[PDB]
């Protein structure tokens, strides 16, 4: 595994910069839309809006994300609860068969671009009833999976480091950029 | 004298030994075995047929007030002949005392349904049917209320696979949700959890035939 | 060899096969709502048809108490089914459509394997 | 009433049936004997009947129903 | 008078001592109607007295609950109620008869599916 | 004070059973909260009393937890400070396992030595119940204090043997320091 740099090398390396495109663009217009680009996702990045579902006991440590302890909200983070609006859908428990395309329908309904989390081990693979009759064995076989947080619940603060990464991965979104060369 | 023990609780298995007998006497008809549990529990051991006479006695009798009907609890045992095995458990608030009512039932026989005694038996005979698949007769209206709309079979049954035959998954062609036979990554990985030697001699020649 | 038992719903094979045509009926009329209240492929005399083939599964069936509990649970999906608590999924759920055909000759079989 | 506009309409809803012939379509034949239909296909006949004539035949009253002249002159009523 | 029973849905009752008299009055005759072997006919008839003489013999509701513990007067009502349901629906039954169904063989066994040896 | 409608017995609190009072003095204190928003006043000043207080927020991640030594994480297995794994492919672990999230498989060693020549943890079948932990008998697996693991694609969630090694080696410091610190109650 990639190992962090050691101070003293670290202790040369220039400063990252924000944007992960750097400002190496060889034009003016590839620059432009790089920096457009930038836009765009801090945007994005900063106003994430979960959608409420809340199915199993995920559910609950759902609930103290938003508690004054770690406050979601300070993120930009803010539940809401219909689709349309929602731009992130966090599927939080186990998705049985019942379920499933109620959970397609309401995915489908969100308007792109749409990000999913899958939060627990019950989402993520089907976690402690995973040989059951009525559960399908994870959500990645109805939805596509975005980010992964592991646990059983997840920790509040795993799941917070769970948002900060959808927040790096929109972050790193090059819609514009690559309109460009397409 | 030995504290890891736990000590009988001997007034109270008194109260229901001779009360015990008391319903013996009363429902000769439908009573056919009434048994003390090794819990200080008391179990009645009825006839199919007297399921709705036992229980109105119960609730309604001076003596029992067994008004408050807690579950319905079914067993399945392939075994026997009459497979399936309902189990009611019933509280007296006056009394402060629990009694079991069991009863024997074949996969097609019905089972008089008890939402006149106790309406609260409404959904636990649903939840019976659905998971095993015993009908109960005069029900006011009979569904599945667990299980997958459309779900074939009755899953608890003891000769159910565990995982089920079918699984889901979406297909885009299709614009929605599909069934597929079952195709497990890894297998349900059994474990042989028998012992070879019997830790329970009191049980070996218990059940005389 | 022969047993006493308490019947499900009906006395007679006739009582059964009375019954057992009424469920043909409720479904044959209700094809033309099912059709427009669900978004699926499917026309009128193609589930027509689905209802026939499958009525015929059943066809050896001679135990009057059998015959009633397919009519027990026959008759509790044309209720989950004349209300439309069954999904869009579930309806297209008894045709298989997912699932291609497996060959039953040998030769074929041999060859893709078991 | 009407017999012969009655009797065009109940041969009609035979000859527009599929899964059958004009032939043999009298009014003596017999539906599961001559015709020869299964008895779910002469449920499906019977109760398209009732489509074209706008009617409603019970069970007990759509058993009697063996022949075109049984529903002819039941249907009469 | 109780200004409150204390349970909602249950409201106070006027003239307890003539609505008990009656029910008591009318378990009697339905349960005499049964058989005399009945042993359901002797506990009920036996029990009946204790409790319909309560009735007459206290006048003041506050002590007849004493008399007779079992709850207040308005569930003593409630009670009674039931096993004129009972005495009623069990003159069909007709319980007292021998067991209606003998029990199958190994219907009631436990632990399930051991060999026996004869 | 107005009475009780019901008189109460020892050992119970009851919640309405107190009764309204017909008196002037208090109909006129009713009306008046009735009349001018009374109730609502003093639900106004305590919401307004919380804006003067320290916020209870954390400012993740530059601070967070708190935590303590029992905490079930992420997987590791451990070695023994000569360098050689701890495990023995014992198999209690997979054996105990609720969720059947463990797969071993054992080989005899070159040199000879009970070893495993896999060992799979299914990370989104694991409900980090710890009792693999609790069943190895030399220490072997254990939940390390890790909880910041999200993958963006399932496959990553998958741990196999050289995985859970690489965690065994960067965790080594703080799992070491737990287990000092709690194995006396374990
Ligand atoms: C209201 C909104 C403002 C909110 C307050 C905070 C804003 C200031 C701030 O955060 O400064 C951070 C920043 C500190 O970070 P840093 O370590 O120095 O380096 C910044 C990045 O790492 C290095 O930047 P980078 O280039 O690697 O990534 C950013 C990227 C894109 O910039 C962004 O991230 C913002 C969104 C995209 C650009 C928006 C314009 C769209 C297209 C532009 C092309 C045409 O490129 C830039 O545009 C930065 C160039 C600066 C000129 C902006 C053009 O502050 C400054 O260095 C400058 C002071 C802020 C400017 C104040 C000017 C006042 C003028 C009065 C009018
Ligand atoms: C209220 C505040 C609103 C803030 C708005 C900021 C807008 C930034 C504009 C960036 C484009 C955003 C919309 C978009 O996503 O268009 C992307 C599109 C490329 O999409 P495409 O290549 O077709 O992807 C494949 C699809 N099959 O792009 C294209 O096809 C053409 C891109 C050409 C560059 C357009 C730049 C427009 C700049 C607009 C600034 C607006 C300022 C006023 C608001
Ligand atoms: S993953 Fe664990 S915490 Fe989350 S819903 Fe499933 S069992 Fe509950
Ligand atoms: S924590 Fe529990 S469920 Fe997870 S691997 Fe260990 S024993 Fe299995
Ligand atoms: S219990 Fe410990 S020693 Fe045994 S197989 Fe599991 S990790 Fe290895």
């Amino acid at each position: 595994q990639q190992t962090l740099p050691v101070a003293e090398v670290a202790q040369n390396l220039p400063k990252k910069g924000y944007s992960p495109f750097g400002t190496k663009q060889s034009s003016v217009a590839e620059w432009s839309l790089a920096r457009l680009d930038d836009l765009l996702n801090w945007g994005r990045k900063g106003s994430i809006w979960p959608l409420t579902f809340g199915l199993a006991c995920c559910a609950v440590e759902m609930m103290h994300i938003a508690a004054p302890r770690y406050d979601m909200d300070r993120y930009g983070v803010v539940f809401r609860a219909s689709p349309r609006q929602a731009d992130v859908i966090i599927v939080a428990g186990t998705l049985t068969n019942k379920m499933a395309p109620a959970l397609r329908k309401v995915y489908d309904q969100m308007p792109e671009p749409r990000w999913v989390i899958s939060m627990g081990s019950c989402a993520n693979g089907g976690g402690y009833y995973h040989y059951s009759y009525s559960v399908v064995r994870g959500c990645d076989r109805i939805i596509p999976v975005d980010i992964y947080v592991p646990g059983c619940p997840p920790t509040a603060e795993a799941l917070m480091y769970g948002v900060l990464q959808l927040q790096k991965k929109v972050k790193r979104m090059k819609t514009l950029q690559m309109w460009y060369r397409k | 004298d030995k504290p890891t023990v736990r000590q009988p609780d001997a007034v109270a298995r008194s109260h229901l030994s001779d009360f015990g007998r008391y319903v013996a006497e009363c429902l000769p008809k439908y009573v056919q075995k009434v048994q003390l549990t090794a819990g200080d529990e008391l179990e009645v051991l009825i006839a199919p047929e007297g399921v709705v006479p036992v229980l109105q006695f119960l609730k309604d009798h001076h003596q029992a007030q067994f008004t408050n009907l807690v579950d319905i609890a079914g067993v399945d045992v392939p075994c026997r002949k009459n497979r399936f095995e309902v189990v009611y458990n019933l509280l007296s608030l006056r009394y402060n005392s629990r009694i079991r009512v069991k009863t024997y039932t074949d996969e097609l026989t019905p089972l008089d349904s008890a939402c006149e005694v106790h309406k609260a038996a409404n959904w636990y005979e649903r939840e019976i049917w659905d998971m095993y698949g015993v009908f109960f007769a005069n029900h006011p209206d009979l569904r599945r209320i667990l299980t997958d709309y459309g779900f074939e079979g009755h899953p608890q049954r003891r000769d159910f696979p565990l995982s089920g035959y079918v699984e889901l998954r979406y297909d885009d062609e299709k614009k929605r949700v599909v069934c597929e036979p079952l195709e497990l990554a890894q297998e349900f990985r059994k474990f042989d959890l028998s012992a070879p030697w019997e830790q329970f001699p009191n049980f070996r020649n218990a059940n005389p035939p | 060899a022969v047993q006493q038992v308490r019947p499900i719903l009906s006395v007679d094979r006739e009582e059964a096969r009375k019954r057992a045509l009424n469920l043909y009926k409720a479904w044959y009329r209700q094809i033309p709502y099912i059709v427009m209240d669900y978004d699926i492929p499917m026309t009128v005399e193609q589930c027509r048809d689905k209802l026939r083939e499958e009525f015929v599964k059943h066809r050896n069936v001679t135990d009057i108490r059998v015959i009633d509990m397919l009519v027990i649970k026959g008759q509790m999906e044309l209720k989950e089914s004349v209300e439309i608590w069954k999904q869009k999924g579930h309806i297209m759920r008894y045709w298989k459509e997912s699932q291609d055909p497996k060959p039953t000759d040998f030769l074929s079989k041999f060859i893709q394997g078991v | 009433l009407s017999l012969k506009l009655i009797n065009e309409r109940v041969l009609l809803v035979l000859k527009l049936y599929d899964k059958i012939d004009p032939s043999k379509l009298n009014v003596e034949s017999h539906f599961i004997n001559d015709l020869g239909l299964d008895s779910l296909d002469h449920v499906e006949v019977i109760m398209a009947m009732e489509d074209e004539f706008g009617f409603e035949i019970p069970d007990s009253d759509a058993e009697k129903l063996l022949k075109p002249a049984d529903i002819i002159k039941y249907v009469a009523d | 008078i109780k200004a409150s029973t204390g349970l909602t849905g249950l409201a106070v009752s006027t003239n307890p001592h003539h609505t008990l008299s009656a029910l008591y009055g009318k378990i009697l005759r339905a349960v005499s109607k049964m058989p005399q072997d009945a042993s359901y006919r002797k506990y009920t008839e036996q029990l009946v007295k204790q409790r319909a003489d309560s009735v007459a013999q206290h006048k003041d509701i506050t002590a007849l609950e004493k008399a007779v513990g079992c709850g207040q007067v308005e569930e003593l009502i409630v009670q009674a109620e039931n096993e004129l349901i009972l005495a009623r629906k069990m003159l069909g039954w007709k319980p007292w008869e021998k067991l209606v169904q003998a029990a199958p063989a190994k219907q009631w066994d436990w632990p399930p599916a051991q060999i026996m040896e004869p | 004070e107005p009475k009780d409608i019901v008189e109460v017995p020892k050992g119970y609190v009851y919640v309405n059973n107190k009764e309204l009072s017909m008196e002037f003095a208090d109909i006129t204190d009713r009306a008046a909260s009735t009349m001018f928003f009374g109730e609502l006043l003093r639900g106004f000043a305590v919401t307004l009393a919380h804006i003067f207080k320290e916020p209870a927020t954390i400012n993740y991640p530059f601070e967070k937890g708190p935590l303590s030594p029992r905490f079930r994480g992420e997987h590791a297995l451990r070695r023994y400070p000569s360098g050689e794994e701890r495990c023995i492919a014992c198999k209690l672990c997979e054996a105990i396992c609720p969720a059947q999230a463990i797969t071993i498989e054992a080989e005899e060693r070159a040199d000879g030595s009970r070893r495993t020549t896999r060992y799979d943890i299914d990370m989104t079948k694991c409900i980090y119940c710890g009792f693999c932990q609790e069943a190895c008998p030399v220490d072997a697996i254990v939940e390390g204090p890790n909880f910041e693991f999200s993958t963006e694609t399932h496959e990553e969630l998958l741990y196999n043997k050289e995985k859970l090694l690489c965690n065994g080696d960067k965790w080594e410091s703080e799992i070491a320091s737990n287990l000092q610190a709690d194995h006396l109650y374990r």
